[PDB]
């Protein structure tokens, strides 16, 4: 299915994923798109974190969901 | 007939999504709708509306605010001063379950005033930082006696540095822009400021805990191996060390090492008002107050934190070296 992951500056990208798809899957392929390290990934759906181990499923993500994506630790 | 179920859907996704970006843009400080400036008259204005300060008095600290942000400089209306010494003393003359403390030279605490509290903290740490730089004579070339920076000249600095080539990655995510906005800063930010004025720093990235219940001893043990080095207490020459973990940073100007051989940092928070830091200013600290100070490693559980250590001075040439360096930015990780 298709999701998309926003920066906080409106950068979008589209994603392939599958609900099974872990956090840390996604963070993998927003690097396999952007060259962004996992590490450097904070993702943000519905006001939550997403964990690593957690899967898009836990989180209830869906086609045309948008994923929110922090960047750097910054505070 | 599915086509109307998928748009519902999709319209419900979409007030979603756009609820959120608004509000993670307006807490990291993204969401251009001004800044310190318009901060503090904003929460001053407030202040004069609930009765609790005069319009004449208002009218004097923004002429004064106005002032310090044509010059650049911070005010100094949220410095405390005198910690170190006042540290020096305790350590020195109370009795402490401390074998040995090692401190940083002098560092002025600075707080968020009504301009910046919420988003200041990086800004302020940088202040400490650079209060501790402008007394060691090890800096008076690259700093030439320059004075602490309010925060939107900072803000200017920082896009300084950007414009010279530093880091375009962290440019973006910042909209090139920080004048004028709240935005949070990290430790990526304050490595580019401090190199763009020929100060060697270094970050180093703590990015999982290495101990046991989510601790942090590698970045305890590297901390205690930047300050030491045979008195009980040792007020070193070197600058405090800028800490930052995921929403918050802090600055760590000091480390104890227990009687029963366990490390204690002694850790600045630009969130501390006044009234509290004066407390340790007061004749003989109460060991009460100094809690506040103490972190041990069950107080650092966040999941990744990030330091940023200076080091010395360089050359333009060196300067220019690390500036293309940082179009590709990374840092040393431990582990």
């Amino acid at each position: 299915m298709q999701i998309f992951v926003k920066t906080l500056t409106g950068k979008t990208i589209t994603l392939e994923v599958e609900p099974s798809d872990t956090i840390e899957n996604v963070k993998a392929k927003i690097q396999d798109k952007e060259g962004i390290p996992p590490d450097q990934q904070r993702l943000i759906f519905a006001g939550k974190q997403l964990e690593d181990g957690r899967t898009l499923s836990d989180y209830n993500i869906q086609k045309e969901s948008t994923l929110h994506l922090v960047l750097r630790l910054r505070g | 007939l599915q086509q109307e179920e998928d748009r519902k859907r999709r319209s419900e996704e979409s007030r979603q999504e756009i609820e959120e970006f608004q509000k993670l843009q307006r807490q990291y400080g993204l969401d251009n709708s001004g800044g310190y400036k318009q901060q503090q008259l904003r929460n001053m204005e407030i202040e004069v509306n609930r009765g609790r300060m005069p319009p004449s008095e208002f009218h004097r600290r923004k002429a004064d605010m106005m002032e310090s942000l044509a010059l650049g400089f911070d005010d100094g209306k949220t410095k405390t001063s005198g910690i170190i010494e006042a540290l020096h003393r305790y350590y020195q003359n109370a009795a402490t379950d401390v074998r040995r403390v090692w401190l940083s030279s002098v560092v002025d605490h600075f707080h968020s005033s009504l301009g910046d509290k919420g988003w200041g903290c990086g800004y302020r740490n940088f202040q400490m930082l650079l209060s501790s730089l402008l007394q060691n004579d090890a800096y008076n070339d690259c700093l030439k006696g320059m004075l602490i920076p309010c925060i939107p000249k900072i803000q200017s600095m920082i896009e300084d540095a950007w414009k010279e080539g530093f880091d375009p990655q962290g440019a973006s995510q910042l909209n090139n822009r920080l004048q004028g906005t709240k935005a949070w800063i990290g430790a990526c930010e304050v490595y580019i400021l401090l190199t763009s004025l020929r100060v060697k720093c270094h970050i180093v990235d703590f990015h999982k805990s290495t101990g046991p219940l989510g601790t942090h001893p590698r970045l305890f043990e590297w901390i205690l191996n930047y300050y030491s080095s045979s008195p009980k207490v040792v007020c070193t020459s070197k600058p405090p060390i800028y800490l930052q973990h995921q929403g918050h940073s802090r600055t760590v100007i000091g480390i104890e090492e227990k009687k029963n051989r366990t490390l204690c940092l002694l850790i600045l928070d630009p969130g501390c008002p006044s009234r509290e830091m004066q407390k340790l200013l007061k004749q003989d600290i109460e060991a009460s107050s100094l809690k506040q100070l103490r972190k041990s490693m069950g107080n650092l559980k966040h999941k990744q934190y990030q330091i940023l250590a200076v080091e010395g001075a360089l050359s333009l040439e060196e300067k220019l070296a690390r500036r293309q360096a940082s179009q590709v930015f990374t840092a040393e990780k431990i582990p």
